[PDB]
RNA sequence: AAGACCCUUUUGAGCUUGACUCCAGCCCGGGCCUGUGGGGCGGGGCCGCCCCGCUCACCCGGUCGCGCGGGGACCCGCCCGGGCGGGGAGUUCGGCUGGGGCGGCGCG
RNA sequence: CGCGCCGCGGCGAGCCCGAGGGCCCCGCGGCGGAGCGAGCGCGAGACGCCCCGGGCCCGCCGCGCCCCUGCGGGCGUGC
RNA sequence: CGGCCCGAGGCGGCGGGGGCGACGGGCGGAACUUAAGCAUAUCAGUACGCCCCGGAGGAGAAACCAACCGGGAUUCCCCG
């Protein structure tokens, strides 16, 4: 989820924020930006149980 | 050490020592081949050199051309018989 | 509970207890155990002695139950026995019914000598023992026995 | 007893003057032909009933040529790039040996009928050639026999594609148990993903 | 003969001592007496154990 | 327009060579491929070399196989060994310092 | 997930919902219980509310003396 | 003139070829990255490229382990 598209950075000297960017310039990959991954994202093996004597 | 140290090892049971375990038929097609083909190259210079008394000679010689000490002996020994005169 | 912990009282403060200065970078020491002979020198003398370098012979497979070697003292040799015949065998110090105790069979091979012994006959049977072992255990009338 | 016994005894004296003879009519015969080739039987009665070879309707044998020597890699103008480690070019050696290459070859010239086993014939300064057993699974003669019939069925398809066979079985180790085999039975590729697996249990 | 009756046999196992045979022939003994051949009892778990 | 000059970073890349470590390729030697004969030199008490016939392997040409040749057990190929090798590959090119460099060395 | 320290619960020379089998029942290792020595290997009581120090005992390195089963045992001395 | 041997063209019945974002088998095979630099090492016997099956596949009835008062084909789980 958020990973699928591709992106890029434009880099400095263009008057934009450093972030990665679809074709055509659209921000993306980042947890700050719409539709990117989450800054660390859920997964599966957390430990759901607990040890009882 | 392979072995746990104990005196009176074994000194409970009783333990089974089982039996230690030729075939003239295949001397004898040895004997019916050998009639038709003679010897390979590298045994007829061994026996060269054994009727020269050449032995360290001819030890060495088999070490090289066999690979393995043992059967370089067991064929200098057999050779030998086909040497002596 | 992440309800409990010290990062959550530091929402509006703009660094989280890393410091303006310095604060937080990637890896400013480098990653794992790297340095520990030229700048981190300080810290492997101070802690790990003998960290560096060769000691000794090497074997390149061990036998683990061959070099397996349990051992028990004089002194627990009596917990051995159960307790509802304790009593009885120290009541009759016998010469001619003395109690029999086979340490192999509980799972020990050597008997080492830390401790004493009660005033009492008894026979302990075992694969090897020590010197002093052997020693207090004929001061109390005691025979020692190597048994297979 | 029989004649196979002689046989045996015979191929075991490659040196003679005889078999000298007839392995240098052999090669120079090999050589007039084409590198993959049906052959009417077997150039060796005696070693190809010791594979499994049977005089009967569905056996087949074709004789296959291989080259000799060691390997060099692709890389365009001699160059490889990237760490040093990874730099040789001439001087490399095949993973297979020169008889699992030959039933591999056939085996895709072919791909209707099962491979079963090889042997060897002939080698001179530049090739080696192998003989090669194949079955027809879908002649009645194989199908309704119960010593050969477990090749009619569907898991026994491109046997040496996946390294099933003699030749493609020492390549992988298999020859061997014990001490310096315990990292390969099922595959190299399976003891390693077993060895290196984060099993992370409810009651951990 | 003893395969079909419900008894592993394993050929390639070669006995060590003579301790080693009379325990399990007494085994094989007592289990030949619990045994019917033809509402029965089927038993659950190891056998002996 | 997050200086392109200048400096710092244990961040690069193009190019060069008497940097460090190497790779293709090429040259050289023995071996196997590999037949069948004739000779000379030397040594040690059988071994090492070298030379020259034949054709049958192997190789090349002419021909619409229309009335034919040339080489030859040497060359090629393969295995191992030695030399040449910025053509090419990867990487490095200290520090202090009234900015850096040249110089100097309170760098032990 | 691994390592260190602190707090609290249960049991304590013991402790323990491995895997598995019949929120309940049964369930091996393991770790702790003895250390020291490269290794052959040898192997701890003597005191003390607690803490700190002293003294002594065990192993490794050295060395008087006596002896049986002997380059093995015993009894000592020293960093 | 027939036989056997080694080949050629045709005819009949039957089989093969391609397809899949997993699991499985066989090959070829990186570099980023870590080492606070960097060549051995590591990343990794991974990414990716090629070939081949099945409902599972692979493996398998000792040219095995051991050193015991011994076990006994293969696979999978717990344990170090
Ligand atoms: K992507
Ligand atoms: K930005
Ligand atoms: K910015
Ligand atoms: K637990
Ligand atoms: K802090
Ligand atoms: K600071
Ligand atoms: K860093
Ligand atoms: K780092
Ligand atoms: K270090
Ligand atoms: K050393
Ligand atoms: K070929
Ligand atoms: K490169
Ligand atoms: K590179
Ligand atoms: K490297
Ligand atoms: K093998
Ligand atoms: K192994
Ligand atoms: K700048
Ligand atoms: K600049
Ligand atoms: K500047
Ligand atoms: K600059
Ligand atoms: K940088
Ligand atoms: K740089
Ligand atoms: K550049
Ligand atoms: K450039
Ligand atoms: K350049
Ligand atoms: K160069
Ligand atoms: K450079
Ligand atoms: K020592
Ligand atoms: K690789
Ligand atoms: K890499
Ligand atoms: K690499
Ligand atoms: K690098
Ligand atoms: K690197
Ligand atoms: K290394
Ligand atoms: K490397
Ligand atoms: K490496
Ligand atoms: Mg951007
Ligand atoms: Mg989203
Ligand atoms: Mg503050
Ligand atoms: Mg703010
Ligand atoms: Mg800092
Ligand atoms: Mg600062
Ligand atoms: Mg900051
Ligand atoms: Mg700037
Ligand atoms: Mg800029
Ligand atoms: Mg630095
Ligand atoms: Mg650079
Ligand atoms: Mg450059
Ligand atoms: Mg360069
Ligand atoms: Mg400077
Ligand atoms: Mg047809
Ligand atoms: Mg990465
Ligand atoms: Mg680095
Ligand atoms: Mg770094
Ligand atoms: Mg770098
Ligand atoms: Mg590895
Ligand atoms: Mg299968």
């Amino acid at each position: 989820a958020g990973v699928q598209c591709t992106a890029h950075s434009w880099g400095p000297g263009r008057a934009v924020a450093r972030l990665p960017r679809k074709h055509g310039g659209i921000g993306a990959y980042a947890n700050f930006a719409r539709g990117g991954h989450m800054a660390h994202p859920t997964t599966v093996i957390r430990r759901w149980c607990r040890k009882v004597n | 050490p392979g072995k746990v140290f104990n005196l009176k090892k074994g000194g409970a049971v009783v333990r089974i020592v089982r039996k230690k375990e030729t075939k003239p038929h295949q001397e004898f097609v040895k004997s019916i081949i050998q009639e038709c083909t003679g010897m390979a190259p590298y045994e007829m210079h061994i026996i060269e050199l054994l009727r020269m008394n050449k032995d360290r000679h001819a030890l060495r010689y088999a070490k090289k051309r066999l690979g393995n000490i043992k059967r370089a002996k067991a064929k200098r020994d057999q050779l030998s018989v086909y040497a002596r005169n | 509970p992440t309800r409990i912990r010290k990062s959550r009282k530091r929402r509006g403060h703009r660094q989280m207890g890393y410091g303006r200065v310095g604060g937080h970078r990637k890896h400013p020491s480098g990653r794992g155990k790297a340095g520990g002979l030229q700048h981190k020198r300080t810290s492997f003398d101070k802690y790990h002695p003998g960290y560096f370098g060769k000691l000794g012979m090497r074997n390149y497979h061990v036998r683990r139950n061959i070099e397996y070697n349990p051992t028990i003292n004089i002194d627990k040799i009596w917990s051995l026995i159960p307790e509802e015949q304790r009593d009885g065998f120290l009541q009759r110090k016998s010469t001619t019914e003395a109690p029999v105790v086979d340490v192999t069979r509980f799972g020990f091979f050597k008997v080492l000598g830390r401790g004493s012994l009660p005033q009492c006959p008894i026979i302990i049977k075992a694969r090897y023992f020590s010197s002093d072992a052997e020693k207090k255990l004929r001061e109390v009338g005691g025979v020692p026995l190597l048994v297979p | 007893m029989g004649a196979y016994k002689y046989v045996q005894e015979l191929w075991r004296k490659k040196q003679s003057e005889a078999l000298h003879y007839l392995f240098r009519l052999r090669t120079w015969e090999y050589r007039q032909l084409n590198a993959i080739k049906r052959c009417s039987h077997p150039t060796r009665p005696e070693k190809a009933r010791r594979l499994g070879y049977k005089a009967k309707r569905g056996y087949v044998v074709y004789r296959v040529r291989v080259r000799r020597g060691g390997r060099k890699r692709q890389c365009v103008h001699g160059i490889s790039y990237g760490k040093p480690r990874n730099i040789g070019i001439v001087g490399l050696k095949p993973s297979r040996s020169l008889r699992a290459l030959a039933e591999q070859k056939v085996g895709r010239r072919l791909p209707s009928l099962r491979v079963l086993n090889s042997y060897w014939v002939a080698q001179d300064g530049s090739y080696k050639w192998y003989e090669v057993i194949l079955i027809d699974p879908f002649h009645p003669w194989i199908r309704n026999d119960p010593k050969i019939n477990w090749i009619c069925n569907p898991v026994m398809k491109r046997r040496e594609c996946r390294g099933l066979t003699s030749a493609g079985r020492k390549a992988r180790g298999l020859h061997n148990k014990g001490i310096g085999a315990m990292k390969l039975r099922p595959s190299k590729r399976a003891a390693w993903k077993r060895n290196h697996t984060r099993s992370l249990r409810r009651y951990r | 003969k003893a395969r079909q009756i419900g008894i592993a046999v394993d050929p390639r196992r070669k006995n060590k001592s003579e301790e080693s045979v009379a325990r399990n022939v007494a085994r094989l003994k007592e289990y030949l007496s619990k045994v019917t051949i033809f509402q029965a009892i089927q038993h659950q778990g190891v056998v002996m154990p």
